[PDB]
């Protein structure tokens, strides 16, 4: 009756230091579709985060993107906060350059 | 050259606030194209994809008029459903509702589909036919006998035959830029140590539509698939794809490796070594 | 484009 989201914290485009780009949370795989979503720079909740509109796939699970406008730094570190009734606690991934 | 469309409705209750939550969605293939949110302040379908843009405003009126009506149904359904599995109005729950069709390279219909679920499990479907309907439980059952008796399935087969595919049809002419290309993945490699005697390799494609793809890890030409760590295909946010693939290695067994990658866009597969 | 018996 529950599903819990799947998550992935990556970027548009490849990242380059001072270079403008999107950071994304993806969260898939979810059910029901109330769900929480938070980019974060340096542990802190970045204020402007738009979302696409909610789809679903062939086994009716639920996804959507969570994105922000950024500037990726070499010291900056940036990570997702999901949380969702299946979630005893919220989750958080790290954005990794490579990931 | 296949081609789809596809309108995906969900209706969430919310009890102790007032009207359901309604959200409706279109794509042609994987490019989203339209959508209705009962929140929004608009209240109108409203488009997603530059080449829908050039639609008057009477196309806008009438989806805009057709939703809404799909809107009040749900909600009326929602009710219904709760009664049928003796749930409460203070629990919130979901209908979830998938249609399209198929075309062939030519244009002519292949396949026609319309689907619908209750709190994310099946509920009611449209067989292949497009004539009969499976219930999945005892109360979709009643739903059944009321759709038979209503003749529903001849109303959704004139559509899923007729208007679904002359406008997909209108939609692929209209944006053939988009729609009908095919970008190749951009790839490469990346290469960690993760203790003294093994690494990580992982396989990247980016930048690809459609979002069909394949990546497979060979060692010595022999295709792995125990060790191969892989992620859901990611949309990027610009109407292109992500994915990628790992494999952990022994170190200094990287050159054994080669990972496969298949796509529409790509003449022929490509195979990637750390090199 | 998209798609009370007595």
């Amino acid at each position: 009756i529950q599903r819990t989201p799947k998550i992935q914290v990556y970027s548009r485009h490849p990242a380059e230091n001072g270079k403008s780009n999107f950071l994304n949370c993806y969260v898939s795989g979810f059910h029901p579709s109330d769900i929480e979503v938070d980019l974060l720079k340096n542990g802190e909740r970045i204020e402007k985060v738009e979302h696409s509109d909610l789809s679903f796939s062939k086994d009716w699970s639920f996804y959507l993107l969570y994105y922000t406008e950024f500037t990726p730094t070499e010291k900056d570190e940036y990570a997702c906060r999901v949380n969702h009734v299946t979630l005893s606690q919220p989750k958080i991934v790290k954005w990794d350059r490579d990931m | 050259g296949s081609h789809s469309m596809r309108y995906f409705y969900t209706s969430v209750s919310r009890p102790g606030r007032g009207e359901p939550r309604f959200i409706a969605v279109g794509y042609v293939d994987d490019t989203q194209f339209v959508r209705f949110d009962s929140d929004a302040a608009s209240q109108r379908m409203e488009p997603r994809a530059p080449w829908i843009e050039q639609e008057g405003p009477e196309y806008w009126d009438q989806e805009t008029r057709n939703v809404k009506a799909q809107s009040q149904t749900d909600r009326v359904d929602l009710g219904t459903l709760r009664g049928y599995y003796n749930q409460s109005e203070d629990g919130s729950h979901t209908i979830q509702i998938m249609y399209g069709c198929d075309v062939g390279p030519d244009g002519r219909f292949l396949r026609g589909y319309r689907q619908d679920a209750y709190d994310g499990k099946d509920y009611i479907a449209l067989n292949e036919d497009l004539r009969s309907w499976t219930a999945a439980d005892m109360a979709a059952q009643i739903t059944k006998r009321k759709w038979e008796a209503a003749h529903a399935a001849e109303q959704q087969r004139a559509y899923l035959e007729g208007r679904c595919v002359e406008w997909l049809r209108r939609y692929l002419e209209n944006g053939k830029e988009t729609l009908q290309r095919t970008d190749p993945p951009k790839t490469h490699m990346t290469h960690h140590p993760i203790s003294d005697h093994e690494a990580t390799l992982r396989c990247w494609a980016l930048g690809f539509y459609p979002a069909e793809i394949t990546l497979t890890w060979q060692r010595d030409g022999e295709d792995q698939t125990q060790d191969t760590e892989l992620v859901e295909t990611r949309p990027a946010g610009d109407g292109t794809f992500q994915k990628w693939a790992a494999v952990v290695v022994p170190s200094g067994e990287e050159q054994r490796y080669t990972c496969h990658v298949q796509h529409e866009g790509l003449p022929k597969p490509l195979t990637l070594r750390w090199e | 484009a998209i798609m009370y018996p007595k």
